[PDB]
């Protein structure tokens, strides 16, 4: 186990204060779908025509 | 029939009113299409090409909505009748050359406004009378308009004997004196003819026309003989070559602009207008307003024609369905 965390490298801070670092994302986005209806706002089902 | 446009024009005939989409089967069945709360209006209609649908009408944006009878785009016939006062002379003056002229206000084939005339010569001699001054006069001027040489007449000549009062008496370039042996001819109606019409090259139109008579001498004063007096039209002129070139020119609006310019690289368009068939026409002018900072008005225009057969049957049917659709008070035919 000493082996092991010793290869992981170490890094010195000033104090023990919560420390915090910013994350990096992505954009490309598609958008889901609630619902659709008619012309008369009448939902659509599944088992409905064209 | 190119024509002035509020940015659109689109044109769709209703060939057929049916009640719903799955009813459009021929070219021309149209269904007026609006949702139960009454805020768009669309038309479908079945296209040689499938059904298509029109423009949505935000049935706030309505500028106004009025049907014609196919009544208000015929065009009568202007026909006058021309006859010798009684004042100058009840009878031809021998000696006098008795010229006719008819005033035109545009060339044959052209449209700009100019003036063009046609002449008819008769010289009177001792004992020639009102009728046969008629006669000769007529012939003269189917022989010196009825000369066409390519397709026909630029007005129509005809004679009335007292006996008849009604029955108009053809004369043509060929007429001779020896086809017309009546004695009672009391005066010439010259009627306007309908020129050649081409579906999207020559639109329909007119030529008008004012008999004027030039000056003789009865007692040593110049003085003018006739009477060009309007009597009522006979004859009429339909609007299926007026509509049928409506059709062809907003058809571009939808369609493609391009129709015969590069003739074997085309794309030919199916109209569905028949020119020969009296359509009663309805137009509905909206407009699309827009959102913030875009309050500029797109306005715009769907209009519909259908065939009248008497009764405005079609339209009056196809409006009463855009009134049960769309809420609107369009009025009758």
């Amino acid at each position: 186990l000493d082996t092991f965390l010793n290869s992981f490298p170490t890094r010195e801070f000033e104090d023990d204060n919560e420390y915090y670092w910013d994350v990096i994302g992505s954009s490309r986005r598609n958008i889901p779908l609630v619902e659709a209806r008619d012309e008369n706002g009448v939902v659509v089902a599944a088992n409905a025509a064209n | 029939m190119v024509i002035s446009i509020n940015q659109v024009r689109q044109l769709y005939v209703a060939k057929a009113l049916k009640a719903n989409t799955a009813a459009l089967t021929t070219a021309g069945d149209i269904v007026p299409k609006a949702d139960t709360a009454k805020t768009t209006l669309y038309f479908q209609s079945m296209s040689p090409a499938g059904i298509v649908a029109s423009d949505k009408i935000n049935l706030k944006h309505v500028l106004y909505a009025k049907a014609t009878p196919s009544e208000a785009l015929a065009h009568k016939l202007v026909r006058y009748s021309v006859t010798l006062d009684a004042d100058v002379s009840a009878t031809p003056v021998a000696g006098q050359n008795y010229i006719l002229r008819l005033a035109f206000r545009q060339y044959i084939g052209l449209s700009e406004e100019d003036q063009y005339f046609k002449y008819g010569e008769v010289i009177a001699r001792s004992g020639m009378t009102a009728s046969d001054f008629y006669k000769k006069m007529a012939i003269s001027l189917a022989k010196n308009l009825e000369n066409k040489t390519e397709s026909t007449p630029l007005v129509n000549i005809y004679l009335i004997s007292a006996a008849a009062a009604s029955t108009d008496v053809p004369v043509t370039s060929a007429t001779k004196e020896s086809d017309l042996t009546a004695t009672d001819y009391n005066q010439i109606i010259i009627e306007e003819t309908e020129q050649p019409w081409v579906l999207g090259m020559m639109p329909q139109a007119f030529i008008p026309f004012t008999p004027q008579f030039l000056t003789i001498t009865v007692d040593g004063e110049d003085r003018l003989w006739g009477v060009a007096t309007v009597v009522t039209p006979t004859k009429t002129v339909p609007d299926g070559h007026l509509i049928a070139d409506l059709e062809y020119f907003c058809m571009g609006a939808r369609g493609d602009i391009y129709r015969g310019m590069g003739y074997p690289n085309i794309i030919k368009t199916t109209y569905l207008v028949d020119p020969g068939a009296v359509y009663d026409v309805l137009d509905i002018h909206y407009f699309y307003t827009g959102s913030n900072e875009s309050v500029q008005k797109s306005e715009k225009t769907i209009t519909l024609v259908a065939v009248d057969d008497g009764s405005h049957t079609a339209m009056n049917a196809l409006i009463g369905a855009i009134n049960t659709a769309s809420g609107l008070t369009i009025a009758t035919l």
